[PDB]
């Protein structure tokens, strides 16, 4: 049963990215002021927070399992800093310009960075945070970098470029590249974390949310009601629900069978930039960062 | 710069 609760709300520098701990009640938010916090939800305290540039840090996720947090600036760099001791492990330049998007892999030590240089990269931190592969082909801003789930050794980039390309690691061309007909460009992929369905989802500022099968290449469905640009459109991954979010100041929450629009939240914040699901669900947990700070919500 | 904010 739907009932959303706040559970913890407070005001800051834009939020440019948010992810949650899986075993810790924290939730961490990286700035455009250059500043990374990471607070505990249900105490309500900060547990460290940093000053970590001068420039906006548009990527933030915590590598729980190493007891780190790893953030993308707009200064190029990537750096990742150890949560217990506020101690900077590694600093170092990425790309040559803006860094859109991390992601963690699930099993091994590798990292993907999505960046304004129309590439992705492969760093692996078991061999020094080596670049192990940089993946072409995308002709504009790559504004997403998602693992599948399923099969983390492929792995989704959705691009200004009007496009989500799937890859292999090891390989050097995508598996396919969806055409998303998108036209103002992709912000935003993610994938259905569920066997069930072959299903991803694409968020763009032409004011769509898409879903597609990835075996066959089609779009299920679009998903229209936000009246701004769509920052966000993930499905949750234990409820029957897709959340989105949007600089028209609003999250909303679709039936995920239906594709109907369930509820639509102006949480006050303004724009909305980024989201998290809590991994594992705990109190169906999810949390949006905006201009103006960031919302931790149970859903039910 | 497209994105800027």
């Amino acid at each position: 049963k739907l009932d959303i609760k706040k559970t913890f709300s407070n005001r800051s520098d834009r939020v440019k990215g948010i992810d949650f701990h899986p075993t810790e009640p924290w939730v961490l938010t990286t700035l455009y002021s250059g500043r990374v916090e990471i607070w505990n939800y249900e105490t309500q305290v900060e547990v460290r927070s940093i000053q970590v540039t001068e420039t906006p840090v548009r990527a933030g996720k915590f590598i729980a399992r190493k007891n780190w947090i790893i953030v993308g600036s707009d200064d190029f760099r990537i750096r990742v800093f150890n949560y217990n001791t506020g101690e900077k492990v590694v600093d170092f330049e990425a790309h040559p310009d803006y860094i859109r998007s991390i992601a963690v892999h699930p099993t091994k030590p590798y990292v993907l960075s999505g960046s304004d240089d129309l590439t992705v990269k492969l760093w692996n931190w078991e061999n020094n945070w080596a670049l192990e592969q940089t993946f072409e082909g995308h002709e504009h801003f790559v504004m997403c970098v998602a693992f599948n789930p399923k099969d983390p050794s492929t792995f989704a980039s959705g691009c200004l470029d009007r496009t989500v390309k799937v890859w292999s690691l090891g390989q050097s061309t995508p598996n396919f590249t969806l055409t998303t007909g998108q036209e103002r460009g992709v912000n935003y992929v993610d994938y259905y974390p569920l066997p069930d369905k072959p299903y991803m989802i694409t968020a763009s500022d032409d004011l769509t949310i898409k879903i597609w099968d990835y075996q066959t290449k089609s779009c299920v469905a679009t998903l229209e009601g936000h009246m701004s640009n769509v920052s966000f459109a993930v499905f949750h991954p234990t409820l029957p629900i897709i959340i989105s979010g949007s600089e028209d100041g609003t999250l909303k929450i679709w039936n995920s069978s239906t594709y109907k629009v369930e509820k639509t939240l102006n949480v006050g914040l303004e724009r909305s930039w980024c989201i998290a699901t809590h991994p594992t669900g705990r109190k169906n947990y999810i949390a949006s960062g905006f201009d103006n700070g960031f919302t931790v919500l149970s859903l039910g | 710069k497209e994105k800027s904010d």
